[PDB]
């Protein structure tokens, strides 16, 4: 049953850069590639109602959810406080995905680095966040 | 630490027209005003390898470069020495500029909005708008200015070149002619400057060193002569004195003879002793 | 200005480790002083970043590469790609730099010196980020504990006669303390001293006053450039230099005549490359 503005569920994740790209683990990084239809594409989204956030899962590794490290990169691992997303929708299936908790003493949100658009090989990292505009981390999370 | 207390100006890299600017609290980005407004005095803590960036303002006199976290804002604020008021200054070898990195959280650097003309911070990317010019004030204020020269002796005369042909320096009365005013330039290999006046093109100040203690000027393409380049040192207490001293002999200063005012009396250069007819205000021509 | 100069990296988490390349891997090792652990710093001035290539005589073209977009530095082939360049951050006032990548410059180069190897890191106030860049002769140089030989008889020696007798004389290798010196390199008159070990701080000192001769005498004298000397390598080499003394660097150190015999005397003359002012810089055995 629903508590919030994102559905539980299956979801494919992408920056507002590329389409055509889908978020996958690579080695310990995260990062955007080409649609492969397999379940390492794919992430389950679950509302937390505790502390109103979500925690995000890889289907083809369950048991490892979203995260991040103390190098500022995205990672995927076990279950800590580390791995609670607090976003931010800002258009239709637009969001922007804060860290829930405060990271040295600032919002935190994923951060897709772009040259002219083109985060081919980008990881994934989480970098500070001060407002609503910033293109390098909006992020686009469908429903499949 | 070979910045500790060097007074500054910071200019973008994006557009090297703007200058870090501060008034009441208040930085923006403004044109070149050659004065206190625009200087910054870059002082060293040795145990956080950072800097605070400190107004010359002569009203407020202790305000420094702040960051408004949790906010991406910077403004200038009383001094407490707090890591949001500490810099680390990154020089970016080959590009002659500086990434500015906030002490406090080095994720984030100085980035200039040179369309609002102000700074916030930002992550960091490969564009001009997150580079800065650090530039000793003097060389800052002094390079590429056009001037006049005037013996402190009396201000109503003015360092000239004789005419477009005749090369001889002397000292006459301003009358807002060319051969009066001269282009300073910082030679950056040199550390050194050039005066190019500016009624010939390549025309630059220079000691005739075969010649005694004549200076006359001569062409600037003749390369490697020493003689043709001066050290220019501020004297103390004012905002337009210097004194002028010469790249091949720096005991060798530009001197006006004998400390004679009249029309004519030659410029010349002499062992230097700091006396008055040695000190030169370099301003704008009205 | 450092374009396509030779240079060591090191670790000013820990100083004693360098990058080091074999066969398109990268780790932190301890100083080797040979092109193992020699990069060269390629500019491109456009990017205003840097690439830095390995010395490797056997691979020519391998250059420091992210793999990215995972945490693995390595060497690959030069492709002249945006993972291949690096921004050079000097940090004033401490000396060390940050490298950072080109292909993005929120990520820096971190020495994970328990894995002996690098990694990346957003920007930070932490050691592990910094690295000191170094001309690779002053690198090898630096601290080094030699012994110096003509190449007219490398089984001769530099060395000071006694702990009490300062003069310096030619004489055939023996271990002693009074034939090795220690060298120091003075960051600020870019320059070299050669300390002998057999002193606490006698230096290798050009006497000009006596003309063309040389002695050790104490270092705490403060103000002599001919205390000090320049060390250029002899090219295509590998352990041969010149010695050209500071106040005067038209003055070679030389051995008097050619003479490789015992007592022969050490002193300066005029250069002209000349066998007699070629010199072995060594480990000593």
């Amino acid at each position: 049953v629903e508590r919030t503005f994102l559905p539980n569920g299956n979801y494919n994740i992408k920056s507002i850069f590329s389409g055509s790209l889908y978020l996958n683990p690579v080695s310990k990084s995260l990062t955007f590639s080409n649609e492969s239809s397999a379940n390492n594409q794919k992430w389950n989204v679950e509302y937390m109602a505790e502390n109103r956030c979500f925690k995000i899962s890889n289907v083809a590794e369950p048991n490892k959810y979203l995260s991040y490290d103390n190098f500022g990169f995205i990672s995927l691992d076990s279950l800590s406080n580390r791995c609670y997303w607090f976003p931010i929708k800002i258009a239709v299936n637009t969001y922007i995905m804060l860290s829930l908790n405060k990271v040295n003493e600032l919002d935190y949100a994923w951060d897709i680095y772009d040259t002219n658009e083109n985060i081919l090989s980008q990881p994934l990292l989480l970098l500070p966040n001060f407002d609503i505009y910033n293109s390098n981390q909006m992020f686009k999370l469908e429903k499949i | 630490n070979s910045l500790n207390d060097k007074i500054v100006t910071i200019s973008c890299k994006a557009d090297t027209n703007l200058f870090f600017y501060q008034v009441a609290g208040n930085v923006s980005l403004f044109q070149q005003t050659r004065n206190y407004l625009e200087r910054w005095r870059l002082i060293y803590d040795s145990n956080k390898a950072a800097y605070k960036i400190k107004s010359m303002d002569i009203h407020n006199t202790n305000l420094v470069l702040t960051w408004n976290a949790p906010t991406h804002n910077i403004s200038t604020q009383q001094d407490s020495n707090a890591d949001n008021q500490y810099w680390l200054l990154l020089k970016d070898i080959g590009n002659n500029s500086f990434i500015i990195a906030s002490y406090k959280n080095p994720n984030l650097v100085l980035y200039a909005d040179t369309v609002a003309r102000n700074l916030k911070l930002s992550t960091l990317n490969n564009s001009n708008y997150i580079k800065f010019i650090i530039e000793d004030y003097i060389i800052s204020d002094l390079n590429n200015f056009t001037c006049k020269i005037s013996p402190i002796l009396d201000l109503n005369k003015v360092v000239q070149q004789v005419d477009v042909t005749n090369l001889n320096v002397n000292l006459y009365t301003w009358d807002y002619g060319r051969n009066q005013k001269w282009t300073i330039r910082y030679n950056e290999e040199k550390a050194a400057y050039q005066f190019f006046n500016t009624i010939l093109s390549n025309g630059v100040l220079t000691w005739i060193f075969s010649n005694g203690n004549t200076v006359r000027v001569s062409s600037s393409n003749d390369q490697n002569n020493d003689a043709q380049y001066w050290l220019i040192n501020p004297v103390s207490d004012t905002d337009e004195t210097y004194t002028i001293t010469n790249l091949r002999d720096t005991t060798k200063a530009l001197d006006l003879y004998g400390g004679q005012t009249a029309n004519g009396t030659a410029i010349q250069v002499f062992n230097y002793h700091g006396d008055d007819n040695q000190k030169w205000n370099i301003r704008n021509p009205p």
